[PDB]
């Protein structure tokens, strides 16, 4: 069955510094991302499908489980008697 | 083997928890368990908690972060203050409940402005006018 | 609205969190507590009163004769810190915070303290019945 | 006002129906058998079985739900 994933989004602007890597935006999709190493990433940026090289303390991860918040209504603790 | 029957971060909300935890506090009151403070009120004594009243009340917790009154397991309410209001707002403060028989509002109130607690002056307000 | 006479009681419906709350911030500011528990290599401050108010363990040993101004408590050499600490803050803010790595250390941690509902909650969440 | 103790079914269309506890107001006595009044719930005003109900005596006190907050708030 399906199951919760994770993706990456750019955090800030970013110019290409070689021919290798890749150009985005604050808010930018990285998509299709083949290896993290070393603080470098290859993906795919999905606005513009340019792919390459990114730094990736520029991505951030989005997704997981998080967290669920599940209420209970019962008495949470003994009764002290009167 | 049998089924394990388990499932393969969580958040438990106790919704009745605050509740339940003030009412065992009552109860400790009751019982005259772990009070540490007594409030004189004109001749009429209170045993409590020192935290209880200085969660409720911003005169109580002045005087209970008051390094000049870190020592003082007795305290002494100005002479005006009434001893009936004064019980009626204890109760409030370890029951979420203000009872207001016919004729006591303006004592209710008083006791709750001298006791700075606002919201408590703030519902006094809307209620003498209904 | 109400009439002129006769009897009223107000009740307040956010009153009791708003306590906890307070004594929640009174025991981030160290502000009256009157306790510490020391769980292994770890020290936590709390208002008796609290603890009371929540533990069946708690309660017997501060209700006792002779332990009631004991201040210091060393919890027993197996239970767990991390779970101990879920559990003061279940006391102070309703919310018990659950990991899958972790729950076993809470609900034996709650049943070390004698917090049987928080058990029986435990219980329904890691299985079927 | 009076409380229905139990569920009726209006037999024609003079009758009220209402479920028990319902409340029932603004009530007449026709006779020692029936009365006239109005469901409060459904607003429907009619004859009903006076057996079916009991007058609710007065004087209580009045409970009043405050939501807002009941003190101050400590500061972090
Ligand atoms: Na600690």
């Amino acid at each position: 069955g399906p199951t919760a994933g994770k993706i990456f989004r750019a955090m800030y602007d970013y110019m290409a510094a070689d021919a290798d890597e890749v150009s985005f935006k604050d808010g930018d999709a990285i998509i299709n991302v083949q290896a993290i190493d070393e603080g470098w990433m290859y993906g795919t940026v999905q606005r513009t499908g340019r792919t390459g090289m990114l730094p990736a303390n520029y991505v951030e991860a989005i997704g997981g489980g998080g967290i669920t918040t599940i209420k209970e209504m019962g008495r949470s603790i003994h009764e002290i008697p009167r | 083997g049998p089924s394990s029957d388990l499932y393969l971060d969580s958040q438990i909300q106790f919704t009745r928890h605050a509740s339940d935890v003030l009412l065992n506090l009552n109860r400790l009151r009751s019982r005259d368990i772990l009070t540490d403070v007594v409030i004189v009120v004109s001749r009429e004594q209170f045993r409590a908690h020192k935290t209880v009243l200085m969660a409720c009340s911003g005169l109580f917790y002045s005087i209970f972060t008051d390094q000049l009154k870190r020592n003082l397991s007795v305290i002494n309410l100005d002479p005006e203050i009434n001893p009936e209001g004064f019980n009626i707002l204890l109760d409030f403060m370890y029951t979420s409940r203000l009872n207001l028989r016919e004729g006591n509002i303006m004592a209710v109130m008083a006791t709750a402005m001298y006791l700075q607690m606002e919201h408590v002056v703030d519902t006094c307000r809307k209620f003498i006018k209904a």
